[PDB]
């Protein structure tokens, strides 16, 4: 499931801004 | 009208924009309590103002760290804009000041914690729950955009819940007053419009795309474009192709197809009818916009408080000293702060 793929991903915690 | 309200709002904003408040407190006037969030060159603490006993959120930036990250102008933007705005879903500056080492911005404290925390914990929000929040973002963007301000960092991490379960849109590190078009690569990977990724000039329309991502993530519990690495996420974003959960209602899907629209000539918020294409969409049909602005609407979730200055709705971060050099750092860079 997409839910399961999300939860297994490295990007469920707080996400940092990008900048260059 | 709306138009009338905004006309006056602009008048109020421009006076402060053109003559910014500067040096309106000192660190020794606050008692620091807890770190509420952290950042690259910055962090936000709960503080108590001793004279009044009021609690505030104090954003502390290390000037040297700002300079290393090439965020001098962006930081000046944040402070200049936040001291000038006033809107029920924004936290304007109450005070700002600087010392030898740091810049300080003092704002209303939202005790309910980040949307991020509650969304992740609960998993997803119901469409009415999602709509309650969306509406306040819609109104805030209408306000900011009418001031020629682009926000550029919509995500749940930046959406703070207050004691009444309403939202504060916080963190203006990338917010900018710009007429016409701009080029900086900034934001958060999951929320970037394809324009940004393809290094085109872009405008306020990227905030309406980020709104589409937010509403998707609130309603699904995960973003429309995700992967383990930013590159893979950018591939998905520019591909086109958004899949919606089966539980997404008909109206929701239609709203999202129109926000998450790569073609600028068709992306809602960006057309001839402006924000009203969003406001008058069927997904928002039960939204009383005046009552959202007025905060007369009943929040679908209301934070569990057990005191003022209680911080149970926040994660715990290691507490770092607020050190102050005996030498002034970066004085010229931050002269107008
Ligand atoms: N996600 C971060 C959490 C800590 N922050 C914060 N927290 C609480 N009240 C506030 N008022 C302005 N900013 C804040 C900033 C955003």
């Amino acid at each position: 499931t997409t839910y399961a793929d999300f939860i297994a991903s490295g990007r469920t915690g707080r996400r940092n801004a990008i900048h260059d | 009208s709306v138009k009338e309200f905004l006309a006056k709002a602009k008048e109020d904003f421009l006076k402060k924009w053109e003559n910014p408040a500067q040096n309106t407190a000192h660190l020794d006037q606050f008692e620091r309590i807890k770190t509420l969030g952290t950042g690259s060159f910055g962090r936000v603490m709960l503080v108590k103002h001793m004279e009044t006993g009021n609690h505030y959120a104090m954003k502390i930036l290390d000037k040297q760290k700002v300079v290393k990250l090439k965020q001098i102008e962006h930081t000046l933007n944040e402070k200049r804009i936040l001291q000038a705005v006033n809107f029920p879903f924004l936290t304007k500056l109450e005070f700002s000041f600087k010392d030898n080492s740091n810049l300080y911005m003092v704002m209303e404290y939202a005790p309910g914690g980040e949307m991020f925390s509650h969304l992740r914990r609960i998993g997803r929000f119901s469409e009415p729950h999602a709509r309650f929040y969306a509406a306040q973002i819609v109104l805030t963007f209408e306000y900011l955009h009418s001031l020629d301000l682009i926000y550029r960092d919509l995500k749940p991490e930046n959406l703070m819940i207050d004691q009444q379960g309403y939202i504060k849109v916080t963190d203006f590190g990338f917010a900018k007053r710009v007429k016409g078009r701009t080029w900086t690569l900034c934001g958060t990977p999951e929320y970037l419009a394809p324009e940004i990724i393809l290094s085109k000039g872009y405008n306020k329309a990227v905030d309406w795309w980020a709104l589409g991502v937010l509403i998707y993530e609130m309603a699904a519990g995960y973003p429309p474009f995700f992967a383990d690495q930013p590159i893979q996420i950018y591939e998905k974003i520019v591909s086109g192709k958004v899949r919606f959960p089966s539980h997404f209602s008909s109206d929701l899907k239609d709203l999202l197809r129109n926000l998450l629209q790569v073609d600028l000539t068709k992306r809602f918020g960006n057309l001839k009818n402006g924000v009203n294409d969003i406001k008058n969409h069927k997904w928002f049909a039960t939204t009383d916009w005046i009552a959202i602005y007025q905060r007369k609407v009943e929040a679908p979730f209301i934070p569990k408080f057990k005191g003022p200055g209680d911080t149970s709705n926040f994660d715990d971060y290691e507490e770092e000293e607020i050190r102050v050099s005996i030498n002034e750092k970066c004085g010229k860079e931050f002269s107008e702060f």
